């Protein structure tokens, strides 16, 4: 396991497991000469051999879409099930943990009514809106799969983990994505969970409303389906 | 000139050199049978990241899938391209009769050190031109974004602010072979 990976990579590549398929970090770039790269670390995702192929293809497609923030696809070995990705995020100060949306929300949960929090969550909604506007679905849109990248005093939301992603123009899939995130945010039982989701939805809507009349109609469709999904999501 | 290794393939060295004011591209092409190097058109290469990503794909392909071409040198020209068609890769990514710059690439599979002095002598015996450092500063002089967009089929909506942005899209195409 760790054996097969280390043998495949050889002792020249340092690895540290972070999640277990299995995810590692490494400080070694898979092909640029040492010291000719420009990032402290990278991600390696190993899946014994079609999520590997699926995630690689989608990361590449999404990068080309203006405004969409996803990790760089650095290297792909589809024969052995390895992909190397840009490492996004960092450790929040005060030991609040890795800067995914979940930990960020928890960190600010006692005092969330700030420009930072609302603005950041609207940016989260904008990423999802761009995704859906362009007819893509994430497939596992939890608060753990949204990673905040520091930009001075601001945060730049990125989407990660597209193993279950897909191309889809179906409002049903768009509604389910939104519902999955809505429920993940609510599951913390925070008093402010509803507000958080409302800020996210504001950014989502702004994306569609920037698209004139066609965007407004597409928005109504998605928001209608999304309300239906909420209804069908609870016991009746 | 630079000699490099891919981490997971410590025993395979690759030499890369860049030439400008090249005068005998037509001659090089006509003798490309007689000579082993790959002679690559720098108009399609915007960065080291791009080139090394193709070298990585080449080694992965040969080791774990299938080699399509004669040797590693030609396989890398194929892997630079977004296409499966070998002839089209050789044509688009190989030097042209009118090339005034070129990248000279060579895989060295033997253990034992690359004889750099001998390599530089061989290359200058082949290429009538002026070697400059293989680095991103020099590669940024000679790539043709318009041609790259056409060859890698990039949409006009894709508007990278810098070479890093463009390079990222090309590495994607390369890795998704
Ligand atoms: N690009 C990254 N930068 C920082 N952490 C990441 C990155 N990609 C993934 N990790 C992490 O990887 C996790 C699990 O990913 P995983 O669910 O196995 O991928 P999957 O095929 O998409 N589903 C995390 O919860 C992470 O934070």
């Amino acid at each position: 396991f760790i054996d097969k990976v280390s043998s495949y990579l050889t002792p020249d590549v340092d690895i540290a497991p972070i999640s277990q398929a299995i995810v590692f970090t490494t400080t070694t770039h898979p092909y640029l000469p040492r010291a000719k790269d420009s990032h402290q670390k990278y991600i390696i995702k190993y899946r014994p051999p079609h999520r590997t192929l699926n995630e690689s293809r989608l990361l590449a497609k999404l990068y080309l879409i203006p405004g969409l923030c996803v990790p760089q696809l650095i290297a792909c070995d589809p024969y052995n099930g390895f992909i190397w990705l840009e490492f996004l995020g960092e450790d929040l100060p005060g030991g609040h943990g890795f800067s995914n949306l979940k930990n960020f929300l928890w960190m600010h949960d006692q005092d969330p009514y700030s420009d930072l929090v609302a603005t950041t969550l609207r940016k989260v909604g904008r990423q999802i809106g761009l995704l859906h506007w362009n007819d893509y679905c994430h497939g596992d849109l939890t608060s753990s799969n949204i990673v905040l990248v520091r930009d001075g005093a601001r945060w730049t939301p990125h989407l990660i983990d597209f193993g279950l992603g897909s191309v889809s123009n179906l409002v049903e899939d768009k509604g389910v994505d939104l519902y999955v995130l809505e429920r993940a945010i609510l599951s913390t039982h925070s008093k402010h969970a509803e507000k958080y989701n409302a800020w996210i939805m504001e950014g989502f809507e702004e994306v569609y409303r920037e698209q004139g009349a066609k965007g407004a109609k597409k928005l109504k469709e998605v928001t209608k389906r999304f309300e239906e999904v909420r209804l069908r999501g609870r016991k009746r | 000139m630079v000699v490099s290794i891919i981490p997971q393939f410590p025993d395979i060295k690759v030499s890369l050199a860049l030439f400008e004011q090249v005068k005998n591209a037509k001659e090089i092409r006509s003798k490309m049978s007689e000579l082993s190097f790959a002679f690559i058109d720098p108009r399609l290469v915007c960065s080291g990241e791009q080139m090394y990503s193709a070298i990585y794909k080449t080694l992965i392909e040969v080791k774990y899938n299938k080699m399509r071409t004669r040797n590693l040198n030609s396989e890398c020209v194929l892997c630079l391209s977004p296409t499966s068609n070998i002839s089209d890769a050789f044509l688009k990514f190989g030097i042209k009769d009118d090339s005034s710059q070129l990248i000279c690439l060579k895989f060295h599979t033997n253990t034992d050190d690359v004889d750099k002095e001998q390599l530089r002598t061989i290359m200058t015996s082949i290429v009538k031109g002026q070697e400059i450092e293989f680095n991103d500063d020099n590669l940024s002089r000679f790539y043709d974004e318009a041609l790259i967009r056409k060859i890698y089929k990039l949409s006009d909506d894709f508007k990278p602010q810098d070479v890093n942005g463009l390079s990222r899209a090309l590495v994607d195409a390369i890795q998704l072979r």
